[PDB]
RNA sequence: UUUUUUUUUUUUUU
RNA sequence: UUUUUUUUUUUUUUUUUUUUUUUUUUUUU
RNA sequence: ACCGGUGGUUUGUUAGUAUUUAUGUCAUCAACAUGUCAAUGAAAUAUCAAUAACGAUGAAAA
RNA sequence: UGUAACGGUACAAGCUGUAAACAAAGG
RNA sequence: AGGGCAUGCAAUACCAAUCAGAUAACAACUGAA
RNA sequence: AUCAUUGUGUUAUGGUUCUAUCGCAAACCAUUGAGA
RNA sequence: CCUUUUAAUUGAUUAUGCUGACUUUAGUCCCGAUAAACUACAGUUCUGCUUAAACUGAGGAGUCAAGUAGGUACAAACCGUACAAGGAUUAAUU
RNA sequence: AACAGGUGCCAGGCCAACAAGAAUCCGAUCCGUGUAUUCCGUAC
C-alpha cells in the first residue's frame, strides 16, 4: 500500500483524500489538491475475473 | 502560541489582573497576558472590548525559577518549576484604581 | 469493596434491588434478607442483617448499624413457589423481553417493582431501594436562577435561517480587507 | 552455598509433612506445597 | 470599562460576603441543542460574553492559587469552555456543508 | 555537564546568555530595519479586532435551570 | 545556591566557634523600615513586642499604669 | 578550565553534535538520538471514535 | 568540533545511514509500523 | 460554630423577623430611632475592645455579663412597643421571638454559672496551660454539669484573645473591620494570626491551635495515596481508564454517560445503540439470517438454542471474548445440528427432541410434587 | 564603528 | 543606555528562534 | 481454494521483561542509586465511644 | 514513522494540542 | 472516523552526472568505497 | 560443679536482603460470510 | 515416604578477592585575626579602615559571572522582586 | 495436565445471559475450594 498513491481527479497527481459528512448524513470524499469530489468505484461485476493460479494449484 | 491573524473574529486571548507584592501608582494596573502579544495589540484589545481609556502599556517577561524536590520523607531529587511563563503588563489608565485590587495585604 | 477489572463486568444482572436472596457462604451463613443496594462496577450487593458493623450517632442519643457490602457470587435467589434456593436462567422472548426461569421448579420469577428502585445522581450504575416515605413525597408532596441566567423564554427563541445564512456568509468572505487604515 | 540453605531446607521439611495448610501459613513454599498436594491427589483418580 | 474585570467578583471590595455568595451562583452551560437554533450574530455576541466571564473567573483562580486554596465554585470554567467549543462546532458544520457542495459541482 | 540543558536549565534564552543573542518569543513584524540602526514602523501590519454591539443583548452566559424541563416536555408531545 | 548544586557543603562539615553578625547593616535596614512606617503613623515595634492578648492604644505601656492607679 | 557558554554552544550543541563521527545509536537526554521508541499501545474498551494513531500521514 | 574541522563535514541526515538499523527500546530487531 | 457567632446571627435574624411585623404607624415612628436587637454585634466588638492591657478570666466574665445585660435590655425594648397582650401575643408569635427563649441564652447563663465557681487564683490567669483534668472534673462536679461545657469556656476565652489581637492589629493599621459574622468568617480564612515564632526553638502555647491541630490529625490519617499523582512516582495507566474521577463537572443535558464518570454505563450505551460500520452491519445481517432460519424451524430446536439467537448486541470491539484479551464468558462456541432432509429421518429427529423435552419436564414436575407433598 | 525623510552611485579630506 | 540592521565578518547556521506563513487589485474612505 | 469476521493451540506452565531520571567528564565516553500505583486488614460500605478505668468491630490492635 | 520543547488537566513516568476529556436530536 | 490538531527535527529528489548552502557560467580542478 | 567480683548459661528487645505483573503473534488448526 | 533419572555446574576459615553491614583505634584529633552595653529621673562605649552625595540643562565612567545570592514572623518553608516616558500636576483629598 | 478468570487460600457441578449437589461427616479459635464417602453432566 505504501508503494502506491491516489491520483488527483483533475490534476492527475498523487494527493490525499478526506471524508466529509453533510447535514443529512451523506459522506463525500474530497481531494486535497483540487478540493474536488472523488468519483464512484467500479462495479465488482466488471472487475470479477477467474483465478487460474488457484485452479492450477 | 498561535500567531494572531489580520481579521480576528473569535479571539482566544484571556486577560486577568495580577496581584503584585510591590507598590503601584494610582494610575497603574498590573495584568497577566500571553507572551505573544504586542503593545499595540494589547492597547486595541482593551480599547475595543472593554473600552477603557489607555495612555501607556509596559511589558515584561516573567520566567519561573528552578526548584528541586529535596524535602519530605521520600524525596526524588528531581527538578521542577511553579507557574508558567507569561507577560507582566502594566497599563497606565486615565482614571484611578483602588489599591485593594492591585496590591496584596496581610496582617 | 474495591473496583474490579473491566473484564469481570456482568452485562446482564439476575438480581435487582428489593429481591429476596440467601447468603451461600460466609460468617453469617444460613441467614436470609432483602437486597438494598447493588454495585455493578464492584460486583457487590447489600443485604439487610448481614455485615452490620458500622455505627453512627443520632440526635436522639441512640445508635444504628448499616449493612455492608458482599460479593454477588455469595448469594442465591429463593423461589417463592417452593421457598427453596434455586439457580436462575435468563430467557429472551420473541417480543424482546428478558425473563427469569427457575431451574428446580421451572416457574417464571417476576421482576420487582420498578418504582421502588432509585439510581445515583452522579452514577446510575449504583442502584438503591426506595423507601415508602421517600416515595410518598413524590406521590403527594410533589432551584432559583442566578443573575447570569438566560430566560427560559429567550433561550428557546429560534433565529436560524438557511437562506439568510447562505446569503450573509458569502458576503462576509467576499467583502474582506487586507490592511488596517482606521488604526491611527 | 551457605548456612541460609540449611535453614530454608529445615523450615521446608517441617511443613511439608502436613495437611490443611493455608497460603498465609506456607509462605514462600506455597507453590511447592500446592504442587505436592496435587501430585499426591493423583492416586485417587480412576477411569 | 476596566472595572468589569473585578466588578461583582470576590475581589470587589465594595460588597459584602453575602452579595459575593449570591453572585457566585450559576446555571447550566449552553448546549448544542440551543446553540444550533441561533444565528451567526447571536453566537458571535455569546462568544464575547463567555470570553468576558472567563477573564473574570481567571482572576479569582489566580487569587486562590496565591494562597494555596481552592477556588469557590470551580465548575464555571468548565461550563464556559463547553459552550465555547459547541459554538465553533456549529459554525464548522455550517461551513462544511458549502465545501461539500462545491466539491460536488466541480466533480 | 556544567553548561547546557542537563540540570533543569532548559533551552537557552536571552536572559541566560551574553549580550547579543537574538531570540524572541513569537510576534508579528511591524516594520523594517534601515541602514543606520533606525526602524520604520508601519500601521498596515497591525491586526484588526472585530466586536459586535453589546449595548442591548438579552442573552447571558448561563441558562436557567427551568429550561431543561420545558425542553424535555416538548419531546413527549411528539410521541 | 538555592538549588543546592555547588560544593558549598564541604566546609560546613568541620566545626566552628562562631560567625559574623551584620548588626550594623541590619539595624540600618530596620531603622529605614521603621521610619517608612512612622511617616505614615503606625508603630511596628510595638506590635512586634506586645503580649498576645494585649491591647495598648497609642504610646502606652507598663509605665502608663503607674500613675493610673484609679 | 574556563566556562564559556559561547564555546560550549558552538562545539557541543545540538547542531554541532550531528557533525560528529560518533555512535548515535546510544540514547541521549539532551541530544537528537536515532533510537525508535514503539509509540502508543493497543486499544481496550474505550470509545473507538476518540483513539488517535497518526498525524503527518493524515494532515489535510 | 572547531571551526576549521566543522567547515569540512556534512550532516548525518544527508545520507541513508539512518535507515539501515533496527535499534529500539525493545531490542535490536525493529519492525516499522505498517510493515 | 461556637456560641459567639451563632447567638449573634440568630438574634439579628429574629430582630428582622420581628421588625417585619410592625404596621406603618409603629414602623415609621421607629425608623428614626432603630432597634437595639439590630446592633448587638457593634456593642459586642466595642466592649471586647475596651479594656487596656492583658485579658483575664475576670474581664471575660464581665464582658459576658455585659452582653447578657444588653440582651435583657433589648427584650424590654421589644416588649415596650407591643405593650398589650390580648391579641398580639398570639398574632405575632412572641413566644418564638423572645431572645430569652432561645437556646443560646441558656448556654450563656450556663457559662456564667460555670465561671462563678472559679477561684481567684484561676480567675487571675491568662491561659489554660496549667489546668488539670482533676481540676476540670472538680469544676464540673461543683457546677453540676459535664466537662464539655467547662472546656467550651476555655475555648471561648482563647478565641477572644485571638480576636483581640486581630482587632488591635487592624486598628493600628487603620483598615476596615468585619461588620457581620459572614464577613468575619470570610476574612478569617486568610487574615488571622495563630502563632508567634520564638528563638532557640521555643514552644508557643495555644489552646485554639492545639484543638485545631488535634482535629486535623484525627481527620488526616483516614486517607490514601494511591490515585493521587506525585512527582517521581510511577502512575498506573490502566486504572486511569476506568477508575472514576470526582473532579469533573456533571452535565444532565448529555445523554451518553461520561467515560470518566460511568465507564460501565458508557460501555453499555454504545452496545445498546444500533449497528454502525461495515463490520457491525455484516454481523447484524449474519445474525438476523440465523434468527429467521431458526424461527422457521423452531420445532427442531431446544428452548436455549432459540433464546440464544434472540440476543441483540451490536458494536462489538475486535475479539471482545478472547481468553487472553477479552471479556469473561462461560458459554463458548456452541453449534446445533440441522435436521435431515428426508421426512422419514426428520420424524425420528423430532421424536428425539420431544423425548428430551419431556424428560426435562418430568424432572421439574417431580420436584414440584415433592414440595407440595412435603408441605404438610 | 554608521545618529533622526528611505534607496543607488563618483572624487578629496582633520 | 544596549541589543536588532550596513561594514569589518563567517550557511566559522547557538534546535523548538526572526523585518522571513505564497512573493501586491492593496477596495485607497 | 484468495478475502473479511469469530474461537482455540504452540511458541511459553520448562524461558523471560526493556520505555521516566538524581549523580561523573571540555568532549568522546561510562553507569542495574533510592522496596510497591499502596498504612494494615478478606472486607475501612467495620478506623465506634472518650477523661482515668471498664467499653465497640475484627481471627489478631493501644 | 519515532522523539524533544511550551500550554492545559489535580503541575503528573498519565492524558492532552487554545475547540487543550467529546458532536450522539437535520424530517 | 463527526470537528479541531501552535512550534522544532535545516528538505525543488514521487527524481537524476560528481564536488560547498537557500544544490555552483566554461576553464583552473585533483577522486579505490 | 571455681559465679569468689569484671565470667558464663537461658530468654527477650533492637538491627536486618525486600519478589503484589499493567503482558501474551507475524506461525498452526477449526468454523462461518459474499462471489468464481 | 521408598525407587529410577538429572548439562545444578550442585560443597568454602583463606585468592591484600567483588558487593554491603557493623566493631577497635576513639568522648582522642579538629574550633580562622577584637569586643561591650540596652539602667531605679537628660546625654556622645572602645577599636581597625577611610571615594560615604541620590535632579541642578549631561541616565550616576565600563565589561563579566550569579541559568535571579543584602525582600519577607530570631523560617535552609510558602509568597514576591528586572518598567529607559519614570506615570503621585498627590501643591490635591479627608 | 479442568491454570480459564473470580469469589478470603487448591472448584467440572457458584458468579460469569446455554449442561450438571445451598450434597453428608470431620474442623481450636475462623471463614474455610481442605480429609473421607457418594451422585450427576459431557460431541465443553
Amino acid at each position: 500500500i505504501t508503494n502506491v498513491a491516489l491520483l488527483d481527479p483533475v490534476v492527475k497527481r498523487p494527493t490525499r483524500v478526506k471524508r466529509r459528512f453533510m447535514m443529512n448524513g451523506e459522506c463525500v470524499r474530497i481531494s486535497k489538491l483540487s478540493g474536488s469530489a472523488m468519483p464512484e468505484p467500479v462495479s465488482t461485476s466488471a472487475l470479477r475475473q477467474p483465478n487460474l493460479y488457484q485452479e492450477y494449484l | 502560541p498561535p500567531k494572531t491573524p489580520r481579521n480576528v473574529f473569535f479571539p482566544w486571548q484571556v486577560f486577568s489582573v495580577h496581584r503584585t507584592g510591590a507598590f503601584l501608582e494610582r494610575r497603574r494596573v498590573a495584568l497577566k497576558v500571553p507572551v505573544n502579544l504586542t503593545k499595540f495589540e494589547i492597547q486595541s484589545y482593551l480599547e475595543k472590548i472593554y473600552g477603557a481609556r489607555v495612555l501607556k502599556v509596559s511589558t515584561l517577561i516573567v520566567v519561573p525559577r528552578r526548584r528541586r524536590d529535596i524535602f519530605g520523607p521520600r524525596p526524588s531529587m528531581r527538578y521542577y518549576r511553579v507557574g508558567c511563563t507569561f507577560k507582566k503588563a502594566i497599563v497606565t489608565l486615565e482614571d484611578g484604581v483602588p489599591d485593594a485590587v492591585k496590591m496584596l495585604r496581610s496582617s | 469493596m474495591k473496583f474490579v477489572h473491566p473484564r469481570h463486568w456482568i452485562l446482564q444482572w439476575k438480581i435487582r434491588p428489593g429481591d429476596k436472596v440467601v447468603v451461600i457462604s460466609g460468617k453469617f451463613k444460613t441467614i436470609r434478607g432483602t437486597v438494598l443496594q447493588i454495585d455493578k462496577m464492584r460486583n457487590g450487593v447489600s443485604v439487610s442483617g448481614v455485615k452490620e458493623q458500622k455505627r453512627v450517632k443520632q440526635e436522639d442519643g441512640s445508635f444504628i448499624r448499616i449493612p455492608g457490602l458482599i460479593h454477588v457470587s455469595n448469594v442465591m435467589l429463593i423461589d417463592q413457589a417452593i421457598d427453596l434456593p434455586t439457580r436462575v436462567a435468563l430467557r429472551v422472548d420473541d417480543r424482546g423481553n428478558v425473563v427469569r426461569i427457575s431451574k428446580k421448579s421451572g416457574l417464571v420469577i417476576p421482576w420487582p417493582n420498578g418504582e421502588m428502585i432509585k439510581f445515583g445522581d452522579n452514577r446510575k450504575s449504583r442502584e438503591f431501594l426506595k423507601s415508602k416515605e421517600e416515595r410518598d413525597v413524590e406521590l403527594r408532596k410533589e432551584e432559583r436562577a442566578g443573575p447570569k441566567d438566560t430566560p427560559a423564554e429567550v433561550a428557546v427563541e429560534r433565529t436560524y435561517d438557511y437562506q439568510r445564512d447562505v446569503a450573509t456568509m458569502q458576503a462576509l468572505r467576499q467583502m474582506m480587507t487586507k490592511y488596517n487604515r482606521d488604526f491611527r | 552455598c551457605n548456612p541460609q540453605q540449611t535453614r530454608r531446607k529445615q523450615q521446608y521439611a517441617s511443613i511439608i509433612g502436613k495437611q490443611g495448610l493455608s497460603k498465609k501459613q506456607c509462605g514462600i513454599f506455597w507453590d511447592y506445597y500446592k504442587r505436592k498436594c496435587k501430585k499426591r491427589r493423583s492416586t485417587k483418580k480412576f477411569i | 470599562g476596566i472595572d468589569e474585570l473585578w466588578k461583582g467578583s470576590y475581589l470587589d471590595p465594595t460588597i459584602g460576603a453575602k452579595q459575593k455568595e449570591a453572585n457566585a451562583v450559576a446555571g447550566d452551560a449552553w448546549p448544542a441543542c440551543l446553540l444550533r437554533m441561533k444565528s451567526f450574530e447571536d453566537l458571535h455576541k455569546l462568544w464575547y460574553i463567555c470570553l468576558k466571564e472567563k477573564n473574570l473567573l481567571m482572576g479569582e483562580r489566580w487569587a486562590a492559587r496565591q494562597h494555596k486554596q481552592e477556588m469557590k465554585q470551580p465548575e464555571r470554567l468548565q461550563k464556559v469552555r463547553r459552550t465555547m467549543r459547541r459554538i465553533l462546532i456549529v459554525l464548522t458544520k455550517r461551513e462544511i456543508q458549502q465545501q461539500c457542495l462545491r466539491a460536488k459541482d466541480i466533480l | 555537564a556544567k553548561v547546557g540543558p542537563s540540570k533543569g536549565r532548559g533551552p537557552l534564552l536571552a536572559k541566560f546568555a551574553p549580550v547579543g543573542f537574538k531570540k524572541g518569543f513569537g510576534a508579528i513584524g511591524l516594520g523594517r530595519h534601515t541602514k543606520k540602526g533606525f526602524f520604520i514602523i508601519n500601521t498596515m501590519l497591525v491586526p484588526m479586532f472585530k466586536v459586535p454591539d453589546l449595548s442591548n443583548c438579552k442573552l447571558k452566559c448561563y441558562v436557567a435551570p427551568d429550561t431543561y424541563r420545558i425542553v424535555q416536555q416538548s419531546f413527549n408531545k411528539r410521541e | 545556591n538555592k538549588v543546592r548544586t555547588d560544593k558549598k557543603e564541604r566546609k560546613r562539615a568541620f566545626p566552628q566557634r562562631g560567625f559574623w553578625k551584620k548588626q550594623n547593616f541590619l539595624q540600618v535596614k530596620n531603622n529605614t523600615v521603621r521610619l517608612a512606617f512612622a511617616v505614615q503613623g503606625v508603630d511596628l515595634l510595638k506590635l512586634k513586642r506586645l503580649r498576645w492578648g494585649e491591647v495598648r492604644k497609642g504610646n502606652t505601656g507598663w509605665w502608663t499604669d503607674d500613675y493610673r492607679s484609679p | 578550565n574556563e566556562s564559556s557558554p559561547l564555546h560550549m554552544g558552538a562545539g557541543s550543541a545540538n547542531w554541532t553534535a550531528v557533525a560528529r563521527l560518533e555512535d548515535f545509536t546510544l540514547r541521549g537526554l539532551s541530544h537528537p538520538p536515532w533510537i525508535h521508541v514503539s509509540s502508543r499501545p493497543f486499544y481496550g474498551a474505550g470509545g473507538g471514535a476518540v483513539l488517535a494513531a497518526c498525524m503527518s500521514s493524515a494532515v489535510w | 568540533i572547531r571551526p576549521r574541522k566543522k567547515g569540512m563535514r556534512l550532516d548525518r541526515r544527508r545520507s541513508k545511514k539512518q535507515y539501515k538499523h533496527g535499534r529500539h527500546v525493545g531490542g535490536w530487531n525493529y519492525r516499522w509500523l505498517g510493515s | 460554630r461556637e456560641l459567639g457567632l451563632g447567638a449573634a446571627s440568630a438574634i439579628e435574624q429574629k430582630a428582622s423577623a420581628f421588625f417585619s411585623r410592625l404596621t406603618d404607624v409603629q414602623q415609621r415612628q421607629l425608623e428614626k430611632q432603630g432597634l437595639l436587637a439590630s446592633r448587638f454585634y457593634r456593642f459586642l466588638v466595642i466592649s471586647l475592645m475596651e479594656k487596656e492591657g492583658t485579658f483575664t478570666y475576670y474581664d471575660f466574665y464581665v464582658w459576658r455579663k455585659g452582653c447578657l445585660a444588653y440582651l435583657k435590655a433589648a427584650e424590654e425594648e421589644m416588649q415596650g412597643i407591643v405593650g398589650k397582650s390580648a391579641r398580639k401575643l398570639a398574632d405575632l408569635g412572641w413566644e418564638k421571638l423572645r431572645p430569652s427563649t432561645s437556646p443560646e441564652f441558656k448556654e450563656m447563663e450556663l457559662h456564667l454559672k460555670i465561671l462563678s465557681h472559679f477561684t481567684p487564683e484561676e480567675l487571675s490567669r491568662d491561659t489554660a496551660e496549667q489546668f488539670t483534668s482533676a481540676a476540670i472534673k472538680n469544676i464540673a462536679k461543683a457546677a453540676e454539669t459535664s466537662v464539655k461545657n467547662v472546656k467550651n469556656v476555655l475555648l471561648g476565652h482563647a478565641i477572644a484573645l485571638t480576636d483581640r489581637t486581630w482587632y488591635m492589629r487592624l486598628m493600628e493599621m487603620q483598615r476596615p473591620i468585619p461588620q457581620s459574622v459572614e464577613d468575619y468568617l470570610l476574612l478569617a480564612e486568610t487574615d488571622r494570626p495563630y502563632m508567634i515564632r520564638l528563638p532557640y526553638g521555643e514552644k508557643f502555647y495555644n489552646y485554639e491551635l492545639e484543638e485545631a491541630l488535634a482535629k486535623k490529625r484525627a481527620s488526616e490519617r483516614h486517607k490514601s495515596q494511591r490515585d493521587v499523582p506525585r512527582l517521581g512516582r510511577k502512575q498506573h495507566r490502566i486504572r486511569r481508564l476506568f477508575v472514576p474521577n470526582a473532579r469533573v463537572a456533571f452535565d444532565r443535558w448529555a445523554r451518553i454517560p461520561h467515560a470518566r464518570l460511568d465507564a460501565y454505563g458508557n460501555f453499555l450505551y454504545r452496545l445498546n445503540q444500533p449497528a454502525k460500520g461495515a463490520a457491525a452491519v455484516a454481523r447484524a445481517a449474519e445474525r438476523e439470517k440465523l434468527r429467521v432460519e431458526m424461527s422457521e424451524n423452531a420445532e427442531f430446536y431446544s428452548d436455549a438454542a432459540l433464546s440464544a439467537s434472540r440476543i441483540t448486541l451490536n458494536n462489538l470491539p475486535p475479539g471482545a471474548f478472547r481468553r487472553r484479551t477479552g471479556m469473561q464468558r462461560k458459554s463458548g462456541e456452541i453449534h446445533h445440528v440441522a435436521p435431515p432432509r428426508d421426512p422419514v429421518l426428520r420424524e425420528l429427529f423430532a421424536a428425539a427432541i420431544q423425548r428430551e423435552k419431556d424428560e426435562k419436564r418430568n424432572r421439574e414436575r417431580r420436584a414440584q410434587e415433592d414440595a407440595a407433598a412435603a408441605e404438610k
